[PDB]
């Protein structure tokens, strides 16, 4: 058959890396026509949705403990933040078909025998009947679960326990002194009045709430706007209608609140934030039928239960969340200590999601932008509830360990009280007994109520060749799902055990494959050998350990917890470039760069070193998290004018500022273009700030205050450049050295 | 809910 090849190659050779191959799909599925009911490119599981470490899968476990090769599966349940775009083909019969032992769903890979009259289960091989309703001017190949291996299908009554829940958003706010003078406050209502429509009601049936919180807890009555403000306070902080309201019936009277709030908490002098007993407020109020409580805030927990110094009261809160189907999203945003590796842990466990603004403060009109454009973007934001994801797997087959921000204690089974969209996930796979058939499979299964009160199953089914030869294991091996698994196993060692056990054991991922690919694959000098599919993985977990995660030297406690909370919930293609950086060689621009072809074309990136950065040229980083934009110090004054409208280098725009728009000027409208159109995205609440620069001249003047601001600057923009050397970190060409002296005699 | 995802 047509087994992927090995393709070998000398990394010594390949310097600077080949960095466009960070673009590539992964090695191919090679499943032959037969095996599949329907052949098409939509019979097998696409990338997107779901991605194994192995597209040749070793058919027994010694073969897999000797490739040292990884297991696992990056699962990504949804492709965008709004349902409407690209969705899976949706089956509304209500028709189930499901093998009565192992309860798979029917899909591309069963194959029907004696007469089509019963399927045999590919996951566990057992002969099942086929529902004579799966032949009612269409037969039952023209059925999705038969005809695509990602599909989904309306929930018959059978699959839910109680009716659809509507989506309910509790908005438990900050409003202590410290968020008033920061404008968090302001810049949070102001959000929430600017998107009160772009909160999902597919339903018309989706409920709000508000509590404002300080010492005490400030509730809300609102009225139907239809009947035409009721604020209450408990300070006892060891202690429904009309407190979640509808957003639509009462649209007016909770614009209105919000618009008295600011008011309200002006002069606010307090500096307590008890949101312990906020969120056991906000527990109780939503508890009866489950959703989001939605966390702002820009002071650390400094009264009741809950309250943290520079805990355990929160895991213990989302035990009782996962009983009562509620998840919890936090927005940290402040110049103080917020512990963010502790309250993380509260959205972590819930499905949700915490997000860190450090230094956030409304003075600087760069940050409110950031702040309000993500929190806008994440309330538009669809969302299941009580939803649950199992992955099955095929005879021989098991999930064994589970990542991702979800609940799951002991089963193979993950809760989510909402499912988010912008997160991805990974499933650690174990191969038991040997397996016997030619191919493997692995069905993941998502039980959902959609926000627009429809009970649904999402499937995704994906069909993998077995093999004996280490060879093939190697040459279909996924080197970014791979690079993911470790990035979790990092996350875990760190979180649990220690940063440097997790940077040893990041190294030693990319010594045991290198060693093992040198003893078992077999006329030259001394080439450090490997295939072209994995080419990119040393350079990939080389960059993770300079990454602000995992980085030896000093990180502030929250921006390192942040930096892991991100890591561990990214989806693959947005991992891998906080890993490295998309960097872009603007000067130098090819002139369809910068312009349309409303989507506009970017250069193509440049390794990220320091190398090419020549002393006058233009250069933009993107890391995922900022755009860097850096200015060579030698910077001719016309390049200098076409892009910040002075000559004098020394007088552009420093720090987090936008660029200013030139006119006539074609290369000002293609850099802000292309600066744009890295801020677009579809799947992803991140608004990347951007970050000015410039670089050191041989005549360099005098400003001694700026110096220090601006070297701070060269210097987080260097650190970015993950293949130079730095600090006590060796660059990557070392890296590789090192690895080769590593592996001999 | 694991009861209602494995129908079983
Ligand atoms: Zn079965």
């Amino acid at each position: 058959r047509p087994m992927n090849q090995l393709y070998p190659i000398d990394l010594l050779t390949e310097l600077p890396p080949p960095i466009t191959d960070l673009t590539l799909p992964p090695p191919p599925l090679v499943i032959p026509p037969e095996r599949m009911l329907v052949p098409s490119e939509l019979s097998n599981a696409s990338p997107d949705y779901i991605r194994s470490t192995l597209n040749a899968v070793p058919k027994n476990s010694s073969l897999l403990k000797k490739s040292k090769l990884p297991f696992g599966l990056v699962i990504r349940p949804y492709q965008h933040l709004y349902d409407d775009i690209d969705p899976p083909p949706l089956n509304e019969d209500g028709l189930i078909v499901r093998c009565r032992r192992c309860r798979s769903y029917m899909n591309p890979f069963v194959t029907f025998i004696e007469q089509g009259r019963r399927w045999r289960c590919n996951f566990c091989r057992l002969a099942n009947d086929v529902p004579m309703q799966m032949d009612q001017p269409k037969s039952r190949y023209d059925r999705n679960e038969i005809k695509c291996a990602v599909m989904e299908y309306m929930a018959p009554k059978e699959y839910t326990l109680r009716q659809p829940p509507p989506a309910t958003y509790c908005f438990l706010i900050d409003v202590s002194q410290s968020s008033i003078k920061s404008g968090l406050l302001a810049t949070t209502i102001n959000t929430l009045l600017q998107n009160l429509d772009s909160i999902p009601n597919h339903d018309e049936r989706t409920r709000i709430s508000i509590l404002c919180v300080d010492n005490a807890i400030h509730y809300f009555k609102i009225p139907l706007d239809s009947e035409n403000i009721n604020m209450m306070d408990i300070a006892d902080l060891e202690e429904p209608n009309s407190m979640v309201v509808s957003l639509k019936a009462c649209r007016q009277n909770i614009e209105t609140l919000l618009t008295k709030i600011p008011q309200i908490f002006q002069s606010n002098l307090i500096t307590n934030f008890a949101l312990g007993p906020a969120l056991k407020s906000a527990y109780h109020l939503i508890g009866g039928v489950g959703g989001k409580i939605i966390v702002v805030s820009g002071t650390l927990p400094n009264l009741g239960i809950g309250k943290l110094q520079r805990d355990s009261f929160y895991k213990n809160f989302t035990i009782d969340c996962s009983k009562v189907q509620i998840t919890v999203d936090l927005f940290l945003a402040s110049e103080d200590y917020m512990d963010v590796a502790s309250l993380s842990n509260l959205s972590r466990f819930t499905a949700g999601q915490t997000h860190f603004y450090p230094g956030f403060s409304g003075k600087n009109p760069n940050d409110i932008v950031k702040f309000s454009t993500e929190f806008a973007k994440h309330i538009s934001m669809d969302f299941c509830m009580e939803t649950v994801m199992r992955a099955r797997g095929s005879t021989g087959l098991r999930m064994s360990r589970f990542y991702g921000h979800f609940f799951n204690r002991s089963s193979d089974l993950c809760a989510f009280s909402t499912m988010p969209r912008d997160q991805s996930y990974l499933f650690e796979v174990n191969v038991d007994e040997s397996i016997m058939a030619d191919y493997c499979y692995v069905q993941v299964a998502v039980l959902l109520s959609l926000n627009n009160s429809q009970r649904r199953i999402r499937i995704i089914t994906l069909a993998m060749p077995t093999t004996e030869s280490l060879a093939e294991v190697y040459a279909s091996a996924d080197q970014l799902a791979i690079a993911s698994f470790y990035n979790s196993k990092a996350v875990e060692k760190a979180l649990n055990s220690s940063l440097d056990d997790a940077r040893v054991l990041i190294n030693k991922s990319v010594q045991d494959i290198l060693a093992t690919y040198k003893k078992e694959i077999v006329a030259g000098g001394a080439p450090l050998r490997l295939c072209a599919n994995l080419r990119m993985f040393p350079l990939l977990m080389h960059s993770l350990t300079k990454h602000m995660a995992f980085r030896s030297g000093i990180v502030p406690s929250d921006h390192r917890a942040s930096a892991l909370n991100n890591l561990e919930s990214l989806p693959l293609k947005y991992l891998i470039k906080n890993i490295y950086p998309d960097v872009y060689s603007l000067h130098d621009m090819a002139d369809e760069a910068g312009l349309p072809v409303g989507t506009i074309v970017l250069p193509q990136p440049i390794n990220a070193t320091s190398s090419l950065f020549e002393r006058y040229g233009l250069y933009l980083i993107d890391n995922g998290n900022e755009l860097f934009l850096w200015m060579g110090g030698d910077a001719v004054p016309a390049l200098v004018f076409d892009v910040f409208g002075t000559q004098d280098i020394f007088d552009i725009p420093i720090g987090k500022q936008e660029i200013p728009v030139v006119e006539n000027s074609e290369f000002n409208q293609r850099v802000r273009n292309i600066i744009n159109q890295l801020r677009n995205h579809d799947d992803v609440i991140t608004y990347q700030s951007l970050y000015i620069v410039r670089g050191a001249s041989l005549s360099e003047p005098v400003n001694h205050a700026s110096a220090r601001e601006v070297a701070t600057l060269r210097l987080w923009a260097s650190s970015t450049l993950v293949e130079d050397k730095i600090l006590n970190n060796e660059s990557y060409r070392e890296f590789l050295q090192i690895m080769k002296a590593r592996i001999s005699k | 809910l694991a009861s209602l995802e494995s129908q079983s």
